[PDB]
């Protein structure tokens, strides 16, 4: 097929355990929203996530690759958990769904054919996978005290060839541990046969170690009191007890747990270090592939690394990251509120470090040996529901926004920072202009330097380009803003009021390729001090501001707010010379305006609102004033949700899509009068909501893109009359949720056609579509 | 060097301060002398603090050491810190409908400000850290229990409050979403579902010993108390500001006085407990309604909350007040009037009400007209012994006030039991008080669940009486006996068969020993 997706966008969860690593091919797989995301850190050309494997229906809590198979289990807080197996040798296809537990699933750690469940409700569900075909069957299922201890991290452990541990942490401060033996049909002889002790918190994680010397290997448990316990598993015959006849004086804090797992496996499992100062809770830690080096990623915005003493046989602080100041969702000030889920893989000689950055995009930190660490790109995207992604003038970059309080600046990867162009154009986060303090929904592109943007709130914005993202752009993706070096400098976020200031005076250059940055920006950089200067807010509006447009002629901006009555259903529209406003109103509609578009002609503006009726209005050329032109009455049963304005050379056209699971294309007509009656109409199967037409002309057929509630894309050719399906795009190419803004990129590069799409399954996409 | 030579004195003093204690002996010479001694060599401004020295004991010997600074019940014992947070600025509910908003409230989403939440003036220092935390209710939780860690508290038991505007009219997904981040940020658990929250929440360490949530009180209907109960709430707030209608009707009120009567009813009938909301010098009123009105609420049987806040009316720049004080058809009262007012009234205040607040704390440089200092009943206090007349606020009279400000102990407890009408209900109000000086050492609410007006399916079943709350500050085995006569009580007083107590989620593992089992969000147990 010629259409490909370029680019995708999410964001990471939030929970403790949302992503893992494949490790015979490094592949991280975490957990976004409803779906999971693929991603390759160490790609050649530096390509984030690049698939999105749908299936569940809630937030997907925690994921487990599968060691030593090609399974990897997902776990849903929709009371699913689900089991998607390796396909392709970079695809994984969903094979098992278990539903079951009633509850949200929130621990889940698995080994070759053998899975750990913990139900929230406070059941462990242990699963072996059946023999004869690729499939769990229900092994075992038991609880701990019933209504007291709910569990909160799995991990268990192969320790002889058909015995097996399992560590449970919980809402007790007391490490239970049961062991049992594989039936090769189900399991038998489990009860939980220790409860380690000497922690006085929760316990958030734990993890065991790979049993490099066999008889002997580590465990260890982090809590929330800000302390890590090493625990010695010692099997029979390097059990190593203390003689008892002759007192030696043991203290109860080193009591030995010693079991029998059937009747002749003691195992003697004792308490070895205590790990001390993390400065608040141990949200992940992992330990490494071979070194013996434990990774603690905790959650003060800080993540370190611990190793033996070689002298005294305790354990110190070899390597910390993190210190640059942040505190993940937010960063005036740190200290407890960053680093979630961490992965830790090396390549050739690069211990990689992966974390969720609480604010949806991945950080990566690149050592060579233990101390000599840079940060290398990582991913981005949104954590909540996406919903205007307005494309730069002439399709350069693209703006999007989210009901995360964020909008950012996307473009592709080109120049390098020696001159030549790269091999493939691969899309990276270029800046954060609104670090806001309200839902954000509608913005859209003023000029190449200036863009109009209105959250949840009875005003709007207005931002100007700052130097250092428009200098980093002009090195990298070569950006030709005519060389006007009068734009201000790059801003912050102000530490006093909201209205972002310039930045000038305060910013805790850098657009040179002598400067720090010779690839797309780093999270520090790109969340603390890579904003954008505020122009001018724009006062008028009474409610919160619902939909907003701007006329090709970049002088007059259309904009409404959301209301339950004519008196606030009314559309304002504002001068761009004097960013003051118009002095009457436009009312027709008693509900709210939905979708608002300025013709291609600025002099027809178009509103749709909840009242399924759209309307169109003149424009006085002389007094930049509206008028009511054209009205319907019953174009649609149900809802109308976006208008949009087919080209000029396809005539004075436009079109609106609905629940009545239907679009509706009306052209101009003077028959008997002067008006736009439907001269075609299609019907779906699923409630459409955005539809996005090219501003191009191809082949005497204009390119309609509809976009579905359940995600479905489809694309259309429509010529008089007829519209011809130009293709529907596979569930492997598509979003799982609401689409909410589908917007034709003006721009084509190297013969392409890109199509930016924003869902509510808090991703945004950028689609390929080869037409010559 | 500057600042060097003050971490590693701060170090210094930290290890021979904890050598010292190990075997049991004290400092002599208040350390930031002994610092100065060692790190002011060159006396290069280097100003350590209690806080400083604090934050630099080791884990092990910090959570051992650190309480052995501060014995005040309420601060370190009790451990109820007052942790309160914000939601998102919004529009209050009732200007849709009656067309514009109340004329008192400063501040809001369409006032000269544009980032405090309604009835808040951004500069209190809740309101910076709303913003700082971007209005996140995970950021507020975490900064503000690590704040009152580093401060060298040992809170145990935080109990947060929701302030800002009417909470309860926002889209149910975002009150959900709210009270789950509360309680994550809590307990830890990093989950999403309300259900599974609190299952986490009640075996968490750092126990959410309750929650408040101030609304209006129509609001408050069968409905919405069932919401605030599933989300753990414990201790309601509701804006009365006048029992005359006119007031109500003239402040663009939007409730009726009845319409308050009757949620006070239903929600003390719910298991809640419910402190108003009282504003004086309101236009219209003067200061013979003001006192009428004062001492009615405690003398009609249908108000007589367990709480109260006495809010006296401030004019700020911007409100509905502002076009009406500068046209001066409303004059606030004097100085000496007010303090005077405010000595009558809580000369009224009978023992059971706890007086939670007085006049607010907007800023001085803020406010066009009104109180002009900032300690109101500090003088009022004064103008109280004046008069003769003593107060008999709860606050007033409990015992941790009272070792640090009065320094006297208390030396003759007693049980004293009052037993009142209101609501519709019979109220008994258990409590270990000091007969001769007026000390109030342990207190329990208790009420008989009245036909008329309860609707939990947990009641309705069969009789029951419900323990609204039970408070101990200051060997101490109190809360066994106040539960041991509220049990005798229930049994023979009231002809109760089931008695369940309303209880934030933190707690519900304290009845547990006592004999109690979970029944939906009260922890009841059978008779
Ligand atoms: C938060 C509590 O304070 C009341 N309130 C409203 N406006 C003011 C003001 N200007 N000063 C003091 N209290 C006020 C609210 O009405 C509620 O009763
Ligand atoms: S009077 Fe009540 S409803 Fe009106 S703004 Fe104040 S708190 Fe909100």
């Amino acid at each position: 097929e010629c259409i490909t997706p370029e680019a995708i966008f999410i964001g990471a969860n939030k929970q403790t355990q949302v992503s893992d690593i494949h490790k015979v091919k490094k592949i991280v797989a975490f957990g976004a929203g409803k779906t999971i995301a693929l991603w390759d850190p160490i790609e050649p050309n530096n390509k984030g996530v690049y698939a999105t494997l749908k299936g569940h229906e809630a937030e997907v809590t925690c994921v487990r690759f599968v060691p030593d198979s090609d399974f990897m289990v997902s776990a849903s807080e929709d009371h699913h958990v689900k089991i998607w197996k390796f396909t392709d040798y970079s695809h994984l296809q969903c094979i098992q769904t278990i539903q079951h537990y009633s509850k949200t699933i929130v621990a889940l750690s698995a080994l070759p054919s053998l899975i750990s469940v913990g139900c929230a409700d406070g059941t462990i569900s242990i699963w072996r996978q059946n023999i004869q075909n690729d499939e769990f069957g229900l092994a075992h299922e038991f609880t701990i005290k019933k209504g007291f201890f709910y569990p909160l991290c799995l991990s268990l452990s192969k320790v002889e060839e058909k015995k097996y541990l399992l560590a449970i942490g919980g809402t007790n401060v007391n490490v239970f541990i049961a062991s049992f033996i594989l039936s090769d049909s189900g399991i038998e002889k489990c009860r939980v046969v220790a409860e380690l002790e000497g922690h006085e918190d929760w316990v958030k994680s734990l993890a065991f170690r790979h049993q490099e010397t066999p008889g002997d290997y580590l465990l260890c448990s982090g809590s929330q009191d800000r302390y890590i316990r090493l625990w010695r598993i010692r099997i029979n015959d390097l059990i190593d007890d203390s003689e008892e006849d002759s007192k030696k004086l043991t203290l109860l804090s080193n009591k030995q747990y010693k079991f029998q797992i059937d009747d002749e496996l003691r195992v003697g499992i004792n308490f070895e270090a205590l790990i001390m100062g993390h400065d608040d809770w141990i949200s992940s830690l992992q330990w490494h592939e071979s070194r013996l080096q434990l990774l603690a990623a905790t959650a003060d915005t800080s993540l370190m690394v611990w190793e033996p003493d070689e002298t005294s046989g305790i354990w110190v602080c070899s390597l910390r990251l993190g210190e640059m100041s942040s505190k993940g969702a937010s960063t005036a000030t740190g200290s407890s509120g960053g680093f979630w889920s961490c992965l830790w893989f090396t390549h050739e000689r690069m211990d990689f470090f992966l974390t969720n950055g609480k604010t949806g995009s991945w950080r990566m930190w690149a050592t060579k040996d233990n101390i000599i660490c840079d940060q290398r790109l990582g991913i981005s995207g949104a954590t909540k529901d996406v919903t205007d992604i307005a494309w730069s003038p002439s399709g350069e970059y693209l703006l999007a926004t989210s009901l995360d309080q964020t909008t950012r600046l996307f473009a592709p990867w080109i120049y390098d920072a020696s001159g030549r162009k790269r091999e493939i154009a691969t899309w990276h986060e270029f800046s954060r202009p609104q670090i806001h303090g309200y839902d954000m929904i509608c913005v859209e592109t003023v000029t190449d330097t200036r863009f109009v943007s209105g959250g949840d709130e009875k005003i709007l914005r207005s931002f100007d380009l700052p130097k250092g993202v428009a200098g980093m752009l002009q090195k990298f993706v070569g950006i030709q803003f005519e060389e006007k070096s009068e734009m201000p400098d790059s801003a912050t976020v102000p530490v006093l009021g909201l209205s972002n200031k310039a930045g000038e005076d305060d910013a805790n250059d850098i657009t040179d390729p002598l400067s720090l940055l010779e690839c797309p920006p780093m999270e520090d950089q790109l969340q603390r001090h890579l904003l954008w200067p505020e122009v001018e807010k724009l006062y008028g509006h009474g409610f919160e501001i619902t939909c907003l447009d701007i006329s090709p002629d970049q002088k007059l901006i259309a904009s409404a707010c959301r209301s339950n009555n004519v008196q606030n259903a009314v559309i304002r529209i504002f001068s761009t010379e004097n960013w003051l406003e118009i002095k009457p109103a436009l009312p027709f509609h008693s509900l709210t305006i939905t979708r608002l578009k300025f013709s291609k002609d600025g002099k027809f503006l178009l509103s749709v609102c909840r009242d399924r009726k759209w309307a169109l209005w003149e424009r006085n050329m002389e007094d930049n004033t509206f008028e009511l032109r054209f009205k319907n009455e019953k174009p649609h049963t149900r809802i109308i949700w976006d208008a949009d304005w087919a080209p000029l050379e396809f005539g004075n056209v436009f079109v609106t899509a609905s629940r009545d699971k239907t679009v509706k294309v009306w052209r101009h007509q003077k028959e008997p009068a002067d008006d736009y009656v439907l001269e075609a109409s299609i019907k779906h199967t699923k409630a459409v909501t955005a539809i996005s037409i090219h501003d191009s002309m191809i082949r005497e057929k204009i390119l309609i893109s509809v976009g579905l509630e359940n995600g479905e894309i489809y694309l259309y050719s429509y010529t008089l009359g007829k519209f011809e399906l130009i293709t529907q795009l596979n569930e492997d190419i598509t979003p799982a949720d609401k689409i909410t803004r589908l917007r034709w990129s003006h721009l084509k590069r190297n013969g392409k056609l890109f199509l930016g799409v924003g869902s509510s399954d808090l991703s945004t996409r950028i689609y390929s579509l080869a037409y010559e | 060097p500057e600042k060097e030579r003050f971490i590693q004195c701060c170090a210094d003093i930290t290890l021979e301060l904890t050598d010292s204690l190990t075997s049991g002996t004290t400092r002599e010479i208040n350390l930031n002398g002994l610092i100065t001694k060692y790190s002011k060599k060159y006396k290069l401004k280097q100003q350590p603090r209690l806080t400083d020295i604090i934050n630099s004991i080791p884990d092990q010997y910090k959570k051992y050491l650190l309480p052995k600074l501060k014995a005040k019940p309420v601060r370190t014992a009790s451990g109820i810190a007052v942790v309160a947070v914000m939601c998102k600025p919004h529009r209050c509910p009732h200007i849709a409908y009656t067309g514009n908003i109340c004329v008192y409230c400063p501040g809001g989403p369409d006032s000269d400000f544009e980032y405090s939440t309604q009835s808040y003036t951004g500069y209190e220092p809740t309101s910076m850290r709303a913003i700082r935390a971007r209005y996140d209710p995970y950021e507020q939780a975490r900064g503000r229990v690590e704040q009152l860690k580093q401060l060298g508290h040992s809170i145990d038991k935080v109990e947060y409050v929701l302030m800002g505007g009417t909470f309860m009219s926002l889209p149910k997904e975002y009150r959900e979403d709210f009270i789950v981040k509360l309680h994550n940020a809590l307990s830890g658990f990093n989950g999403n579902d309300i259900d599974e929250a609190i299952l986490y929440s009640q075996q968490s360490l750092t126990k959410c010993v309750g929650i408040t949530i101030e609304t209006r009180p129509d609001y408050c209907t069968q409905t919405h108390l069932d919401d605030m109960l599933k989300y753990g709430c414990t201790r309601l707030e509701i804006g009365v500001q006048s029992l005359y209608e006119d007031v109500a009707r003239d402040t663009n009120r939007g409730h009726t006085v009845r319409s308050v009567c009757e949620t006070f009813a239903v929600s003390k009938d719910a298991g809640y407990k419910v402190v108003s909301h009282m504003m004086p010098d309101l236009p219209n009123v003067g200061m013979e309604r003001d006192i009428e009105q004062f001492k009615e609420y405690f003398e009609n049987p249908d108000f007589r909350t367990d709480g109260l806040k006495i809010y006296p009316t401030l004019v700020i720049r911007g409100t509905g007040l502002y076009e009406l004080w500068k046209t001066g058809r409303y004059k606030s009262y004097s100085a000496n009037a007010l303090v005077d007012l405010v000595a009558r009234i809580l000369a009224l205040v009978p023992p059971w009400t706890r007086i939670y607040r007085v006049q607010r704390d907007i800023p001085m440089p803020l406010v066009t007209s009104g109180v002009d200092n900032g300690n109101l009943r500090e003088l009022a206090l004064a103008r109280m012994k004046d008069l003769g007349t003593t107060c008999r606020d709860v606050r007033t009279r409990e015992v941790g006030i009272q070792e640090v400000h009065h320094k006297v102990q208390p030396d003759q407890v007693e049980l004293i039991r009052r037993d009142y009408y209101a609501n519709g209900g019979w109220e008994t109000f258990l409590s270990y008080e000091d007969p001769k000086k007026d000390i109030l050492i342990g207190l329990l609410r208790l009420r008989k669940a009245s036909k008329k007006y309860t609707y939990r399916k947990e009641f309705t079943s069969q009789r029951t009486s419900i323990v609204r709350e039970l408070h101990v500050y200051g060997h101490q085995g109190f809360g066994t006996l106040l539960m041991e006569e509220a049990e005798r009580i229930a049994k023979e007083e009231h002809g109760s068969e089931k008695i369940s107590v309303i209880s934030g989620v933190g707690v519900r593992n304290y009845y547990g020993k006592l004999g109690y089992e979970l029944d939906g969000p009260y922890m009841s147990k059978r008779i």
